[PDB]
């Protein structure tokens, strides 16, 4: 009955009628708690997933953590309001609207400096839970291969580097037009070169978030 | 744990 | 012609408890039923449309639920400003009418009235009138009952009541009867009586005196 | 946020017309209903009637029919309720309040109300008399009687003495008049060298009264 | 499109950007009105049944009055708080939560004296549509039959008189119990007496809703 | 970082027309969007939460709709209160931004002015400057000329203009031009015309006084 | 309904403090949010930042960001925002707002404003002067010159003249002084028979009038 | 008429 709720936000969430609060580890009717535990309004904040693991040091990240009771219940109502999440001494403006109690949604701003191992702090107003995993890293392009391909195109072009896998979407493109993802890694990223209508060169301009990497020229032969 | 799933679909 | 009525037409609650408030309509009004909130000196402001929607600022403390002829204003999570008035009103056919009133009050622990009597000043028998104040002092609840008896005359129709509102400090209310005369009635009798019962003492207390 | 403004307090003799106001601002005036509504000392809400700004429709309950009179001034964004006949009854506040957008009647607005009281008195400063002592601690105080109109204030030794204080409401008599107490807690040994003097004042009619309560 | 919506009411009711109005007797766009009657605020009432047809004096009778357009379309939103029902000169109360626009309910007031063909005046704001076919009537008891009875009850009590099949509902009783009914017409109303524990005499009494009749006593034989 | 995008900035239209005003936003805000309607003088008001859902009061003529990143705000049945400032604004994260605003206006029949004019009073004369004020009352469109004549001289930098906002009752315009001349320029001259131009008027109407 | 009564106008020099105060009344301070807005004359809304009441938490914007400080009197229901630094730029009307219930941010209810005008010229008083009429109708008014900084209001009879009534927007002049006129149109059926009043009010330097007006 | 004959049953 009231025993069906499973997480302590859900359970505050829980219809007035049914008189329910949060007991430690079970939505639970008071007259039946056997801790001091028991609560109608304090729900402690806890990550245990973060999606992606790091960031180009120019930001436009959106991250993706997930948890439980990441939000607050003022006036007897939760909202993501009071919630506050700092990447160190940064911090991510949340989207609400892609946000919910379990998963937050936020974009990390840019960076000057390399990081590494730098500490996620997430406050719902009653307290903070910490992830100290997430990076600042800077992509670069060491090479492409091969550098020259058909007009048609279906060249399978490798590029080859550091960081490419961060962090949430990779748009490789030659001429202004799409290079298809074959295949992703910190180190490579194969893709389908893009078919033009004129034999001309173009920069292989690599997109990740707000980062921009230009690379060798790929030239288009006939 | 599904919404995170889910989340990180998208 | 519709009438509401509210029960209980008051109650006493710690700040933090869960409150119910009901309202009974006479005839079946659907939904068309409006709750408000009157803090004394003020002008009721409404907290629910639609017997379930709340206004727009209210806080989600409060919730209405309810169809027909019965309803409820329930107030969880009981805070300070919540200590008020609150009226039914249905909006459903002429005349409008509104319910008796719930006033929400703090509870506080039983305590017996502080009796005082107070005779006629000299003064004021030289004005040809003659008044006799009972005071009860600092006491919870707020139903008390006071009785006077001149000469062991239960007298009746003669006397006035008037209560302060709770207080601030120690949440207790303060009450005033006052027994008035003419001259000429309180120079005819003898003995001044002034009986107090209260759930905070055993028996009724009575305080007296004799003129000179 | 929308403003229902009122107009001030009014005190008539009995028999008497009254016309309260009510000035609107923040909505257009003529979109909507205006309720007007009673309550009298004490006592709960209870609705008069209303009008229709836009055609000057009215809808009056059974028992103010006939005595009450509401209208609205389109040109002004006013709405006005008038009394004529006041009997001793009829002294309340009068509130105005905007009609919902709900499909059923309700006040969505309210203005702060307008005390009309009634009364055939004049003004009149207040009859203060002593209320001496007669345990471990003792009380006294001070009877305001027969003035009109209100309000009276009250203080202990000119705002020294405030813990312990109660000044009561005041109550309307019989004849029209006003009647107040107001006590205080004192230690007992402290009434043959402790004076309490209780500090009226009525500014309607400039009175002021320094009884000091002595015990005999 | 546009003709979908059958009704005035129904027509003004439709979103803003399908721009529909009411053409007559038609909901069709302004373009295809050939009368110049094209609206999309004006809905005139219209009646076509009434039930019951008649009240007692003492009224309280909730009238039940079908038709169309019995509302006024305020700030672009329809409500019946601008309609108004006269009955001759004075009004039935409405029933906002038992009407609609189509449907009407109201409780009539007192009459002094018998009426027929009182006219129902409704207006919605735009205009008035009248209903003469209502009748103010008196009911009279002329005569009961058998004048005894067993205490076991059972009896088939006949009542007669004139105007006993008006208003909402019947109820005769004898010595506070409630007499059966089995049938209901102008002249007669046949009931089953109900069984008393005393033997004594009571007279009948009938209640059509707030008018009160008695008759002659009925003795409750041993 | 989020930026909103009212269009048209301002637009005229006619006594019961149906108004149309979107809101682009660069981001996807789901539904979190308020309207809100601001006269002039004054604070804005909500009129829409959630993209289409009125606040307690607003007129069911206004209606919002939309999701995601494009929002419009609908005023079927235009009336002359509706003359305002109108705004879009995201709520979905930080920082909070508005739209640009679309300053609506009521188009209504061509009214010509009525041209009062004012001499200066002999109290602002010994203080040694003088004014002449020039009235239009009440006109539409809010175009008007207005020319000043001293002596049959054409003036010009020597006048400030100053419109009121459009009426919400009746929708027009007010206009108010002060010439302003030392006493001593004041003296050396008899008459004072002030020429009004006009779209309502089928000749310019000139306004004068002579002192004494 | 709530007021949000935010203080009056100010007069800062360019590089000075600034403290603007809203207090709140209709409601629980604590339960919401405040949000404070700028608005540049002529120009849109924009959002400066926020508190939370319960624990004084804060949230600035960017373009605000160390400039700005938002603090709230939980023991007097009100709300305060300093802007230290101020420049020719920062000259705009401050609105102080209510957040609302939606799980989004906006701002529920609304304070009058306050207009805060940057200049290093100082305060000074109206002149008010009569604009004077000479069986149709006629018109007359109230100029009021050389005052600085702005607002002046500006009422006939005390608020009960409200037809008719057209108050300019002030115009600056070559000199560092505003300049107002405000007009009312009346039968010419009205003088001499019915008295005219504008009651001239200028709460940035506490200067009033109210010179009466007809032509005799 | 539907509902007329709905509505007062
Ligand atoms: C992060 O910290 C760990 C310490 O356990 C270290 O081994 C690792 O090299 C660090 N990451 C990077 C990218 O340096
Ligand atoms: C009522 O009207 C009908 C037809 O209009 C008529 O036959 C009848 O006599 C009328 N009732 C009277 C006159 O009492």
């Amino acid at each position: 009955g009231c025993r069906h709720f499973q997480s302590c936000s859900q359970c505050l969430s829980a219809p007035p009628f049914v008189q329910c609060g949060w007991c430690h580890d079970k939505c639970v009717r008071s007259e039946e708690c056997l801790s001091g535990t028991w609560t109608q309004q304090i729900c402690l904040p806890a990550i245990y997933k973060v999606f992606p693991n790091s960031a180009p040091l120019e930001g436009g990240t959106r991250l993706t953590i997930c948890g439980w009771d990441f939000g607050f219940r003022r006036n007897n109502k939760f909202d993501l309001k009071k919630t506050r999440v700092l990447l160190g001494n940064e911090s991510c403006t949340l989207t609400l609207s892609e946000s919910t109690m379990n998963t937050l949604k936020c974009t990390v701003g840019p960076a000057m400096n390399k990081h590494f191992n730098m500490s996620i702090i997430i406050s719902n107003g009653h307290g903070t839970t910490q992830y100290s995993t997430f990076s600042y890293v800077d992509p670069v392009i060491t090479s492409i291969s091969p550098k020259y391909g058909p007009m048609a195109g279906g060249t399978l072009l490798t590029l080859t580097g550091n960081y490419l896998n961060s962090g949430n979407s990779r748009h490789i493109s030659i001429g202004g037009k799409t290079c298809t993802l074959k295949s992703v890694s910190n180190s490579i990223l194969e893709c389908y070169t893009p078919a033009q209508t004129i034999s001309t060169e173009f920069a292989v301009k690599l997109k990740i978030d707000l980062a921009n990497r230009e690379t060798s020229i790929f030239s288009y032969r006939e | 744990t599904r919404e995170c799933k889910e989340a990180l679909a998208k | 012609d519709i009438q509401m009525i509210q029960s209980p037409s008051s109650l006493s609650a710690s700040v933090g408890d869960r409150v119910t408030i009901t309202c009974q309509a006479s005839q079946d009004i659907s939904n068309y039923l409006n709750w408000y909130q009157q803090k004394p000196g003020r002008a009721p402001k409404v907290l629910i449309y639609d017997a379930s929607n709340l206004e727009t600022g209210v806080p989600s403390r409060f919730s209405g639920s309810g169809s027909g002829t019965e309803f409820t204003l329930t107030i969880s999570n009981l805070r300070p400003d919540d200590f008020a008035t609150y009226y039914c009103q249905q909006g459903d056919s002429f005349p409008l009418t509104f319910g008796g009133g719930t006033k929400v009050e703090i509870k506080r622990a039983a305590a017996a009235p502080s009796v005082f009597i107070f005779p006629p000043s000299d003064e004021q028998l030289k004005s040809g009138t003659a008044s006799v104040v009972c005071l009860l002092n600092n006491f919870y609840p707020r139903e008390a009952k006071v009785q006077w008896k001149v000469d062991n005359a239960l007298q009746s129709g003669n006397s006035q009541e008037s209560v302060t509102e709770q207080d601030s400090k120690d949440s207790t209310y303060s009450l005033s009867s006052t027994l008035t005369l003419s001259k000429a009635d309180y120079e005819k009798h003898k003995l001044y009586a002034c009986e107090v019962t209260h759930q905070g003492l055993s028996s009724p207390v009575t305080k007296s005196f004799n003129r000179g | 946020q929308m403003q229902l403004v009122q107009s001030g307090a009014e005190v008539k003799k009995p028999g008497a017309p009254v016309k309260v106001s009510c000035k609107v601002s923040g909505y257009t005036f003529t979109d909507y209903y205006m309720h007007w509504v009673q309550q009298a000392p004490g006592k709960g809400l209870e609705w008069m009637g209303l009008v229709d700004p836009e055609d000057g429709e009215t809808i009056y309950a059974e028992k103010f029919q006939g005595r009450v009179t509401i209208t609205a001034d389109t040109s002004t964004d006013t709405a006005y309720m008038e009394l004529s006949s006041l009997r001793s009854e009829d002294t309340a506040v009068y509130y105005c309040a905007t009609d919902a957008t709900t499909p059923y009647w309700g006040m969505m607005w309210w203005g702060q109300g307008t005390l009309v009281t009634v009364s055939s008195a004049s003004t009149k400063g207040p009859s203060v008399f002593p209320l001496a002592p007669s345990g471990g601690t003792a009380a006294l105080g001070c009877l305001v009687k027969d003035y009109f109109p209100e309000p009276v204030t009250v203080s202990w030794n000119s705002g020294a003495l405030t813990s312990g204080v109660h000044t009561f409401p005041a109550v309307l008599q019989s004849s029209g008049l006003y009647s107040l107490s107001s006590v205080v807690t004192v230690p007992s040994s402290s009434l043959g060298t402790q004076t309490y003097i209780c500090n009226v004042n009525h500014k309607p009619s400039n009175t002021k009264v320094d009884k000091k309560v002595e015990p005999k």
